[PDB]
């Protein structure tokens, strides 16, 4: 069924699981026409796909090509999404297919099963948490990858870096989230605490800084204080009569 | 005109004939029912007094020969039986009319309703949907599940409905996901009446008779297919015109049969609303819109 805080170890067992996110499928700039009226114009999207237990982020980019002369796009992109991802399950090796995919949004339920009725066998499921995976174009070298593409294109990434090297993948979702709420939260302000050091660098091969383990624990408070100071500011609530644990119920969900 | 002669009625029981019905008490001396109307498929049905858990029926056509009910002690129900004998047959029916044991079937010469709610309901394809090959009537009642039920449990027991899943191969041609999803016309138009019902009048007619199992026997998998058969229709974008105005008739006559006090029990919400305001047929039933808006307004 669906997917919740009652079962969170179930994303890190041993039965292959792919997240998907469609939400930068379809993306527009809003604008005035000569006449006043208004139109819109399409920019290269992607579809987030996620190992959570390998950290394997198959990014399939999409082209502003594949709208053109199509209707009702926001319905289409669902499809061509499901689409998408019947064609990545299809390309793996039978040992390396998913035995569940858990949609981020339950409008991807419907288009998703259908092109999957070859696979009978492979769960699809929603789930209950807020994942911030939009801001997954917040990411330099993944937004940069996307809005230079000239054709449709798969590019893979480790979304954990080398991470789990060091941490198990329960932390390193956890981490994950955390950086993609805050980046959500304030864009400006997660990328100043992210980069502000001159002298940790993200290596050529990852996405996100090679941060020592004590300074991964700096970064990981400063970005909850990030989300409790903009929590503050949003809905005009004094942040220091809060308790630790009203800050934890906050930043969790 | 033709006759259904009864043994006797040794248990109280609520007996239905098509859309009427009548009670008959412990030891009535009650012997059957007279004047049926000759070229129709019939149901004879019985809910007992002591037991309203028990409802069952047979669908017949005197057409199909000389048929009776006798009640069953052991088994415990007015069971259908045939007579082989027919100057036996023909001898006793005419002893209960000259006594006048039989009730005469109710029919008023303005009234087209039983016509309009079984035009394209056969005998023979009845006896493939209710599997008994010994008897040329059919037995049905109100716990038989259907072929697409038992899937998702005895075989014999079963209504061979024609399956129909939304979100199945059978349903949605690879390639073309998005579009047989959204617009039905092919599963409709190519894989259930060219390729399985051969024609719209095999088509109606197993919808005619799923939802007359529903209301008569409270039957929940005819129901279920019932409602399947209107959707697929209606989430077509091209259904031929002559379809949709026979379907606008055939579902005016249903809703207008319908019992005001049941309608809570046989009438899906989602499929209605999305059937009438929604889908692309949403201004081609213009009868049945009138009567449901003006009949159940609150189930919409
Ligand atoms: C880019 O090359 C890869 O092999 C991708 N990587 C993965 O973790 C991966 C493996 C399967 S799908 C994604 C690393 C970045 C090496
Ligand atoms: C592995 O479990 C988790 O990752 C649980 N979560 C968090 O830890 C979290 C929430 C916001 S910032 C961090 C989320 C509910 C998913």
């Amino acid at each position: 069924g669906a997917m919740n805080s009652s079962n969170y170890a179930e994303l890190f067992n041993n039965d292959i699981k792919l997240f998907v996110d469609d939400t930068n499928v379809y993306r527009v700039t809003v604008h005035k026409t000569f006449e006043g009226n208004v139109a819109t114009k399409a920019i290269n999207g992607c579809i987030f796909t996620l190992n959570p237990k390998t950290g394997h982020l198959f990014l399939k980019i999409i082209h502003t090509s594949v709208w053109a002369g199509q209707k009702r796009l926001s319905q289409l992109a669902k499809w061509k999404t499901a689409e998408e991802v019947s064609a990545l399950v299809r390309s793996l090796p039978k040992e390396e297919q998913p035995k569940q995919i858990i949609v981020t949004r339950k409008a991807m339920l419907d288009p998703l099963e259908v092109h999957m009725l070859d696979f009978p066998n492979i769960a699809i499921r929603p789930t209950e948490l807020r994942l911030p995976f939009s801001a997954a174009m917040s990411i330099d070298k993944l937004s940069d990858v996307v809005m230079k593409a000239t054709e449709p294109q798969m590019v893979l990434f480790n979304i954990y870096d080398d991470w789990l090297d060091r941490i198990s993948s329960y932390t390193a979702f956890s981490r994950l989230t955390l950086l993609l709420r805050a980046l959500k939260t304030n864009e400006e302000s997660a990328k100043m605490i992210l980069l502000s050091d001159p002298t940790i660098t993200i290596k050529s091969y990852h996405l996100w800084p090679s941060f020592t383990d004590e300074q991964w624990i700096t970064i990981e408070s400063q970005m909850r204080d990030l989300i409790l100071t903009e929590y503050g500011r949003k809905y005009n609530v004094n942040i220091s009569a809060l308790t630790q644990t009203e800050i934890k119920d906050i930043i969790l969900g | 005109m033709n006759t259904v002669p009864f043994t006797s009625a040794p248990i109280e029981v609520t007996i239905g004939i098509d859309q009427y019905s009548f009670n008959v008490k412990e030891n009535q001396p009650f012997h059957g029912i007279k004047d049926i109307p000759i070229g129709h498929v019939h149901v004879i049905h019985f809910q007992h007094a002591d037991n309203s858990s028990m409802r069952y029926g047979y669908w017949f056509d005197c057409r199909m020969g000389n048929f009776y009910i006798q009640y069953d002690p052991k088994d415990g129900l007015y069971k259908m039986m045939e007579e082989r004998d027919g100057a036996k047959f023909e001898n006793i029916v005419h002893n209960f009319k000259e006594r006048q044991m039989m009730v005469s079937y109710p029919k008023i010469d303005e009234d087209d309703t039983w016509y309009n709610l079984t035009e394209f309901v056969q005998m023979d394809k009845i006896r493939k949907i209710v599997r008994k090959d010994e008897n040329q009537f059919s037995y049905v009642d109100s716990s038989m599940t259907t072929v697409q039920e038992n899937e998702l449990s005895d075989p014999a027991h079963s209504l061979n409905y024609t399956v129909i899943n939304f979100k199945s191969r059978e349903a949605i041609r690879p390639g073309h996901e998005m579009e047989d999803f959204l617009d039905k016309s092919y599963y409709l138009n190519t894989v259930m009446l060219q390729g399985i019902f051969k024609n719209s009048s095999n088509y109606f007619g197993e919808l005619q008779f799923a939802f007359l199992n529903a209301m008569f026997f409270g039957n929940y998998g005819s129901s279920l297919q019932w409602h399947a058969m209107i959707e697929l229709i209606c989430s077509s974008a091209t259904v031929p015109k002559h379809m949709l105005d026979k379907l606008d008739e055939i579902l005016y006559y249903q809703i207008k049969t319908l019992p005001e006090q049941y309608s809570d029990i046989l009438l899906n919400e989602r499929v209605w609303n999305i059937c009438l305001y929604s889908s692309f047929q949403k201004n081609s039933l213009h009868n049945t819109e009138k009567i449901m808006e003006n009949k159940y307004p609150e189930l919409l």
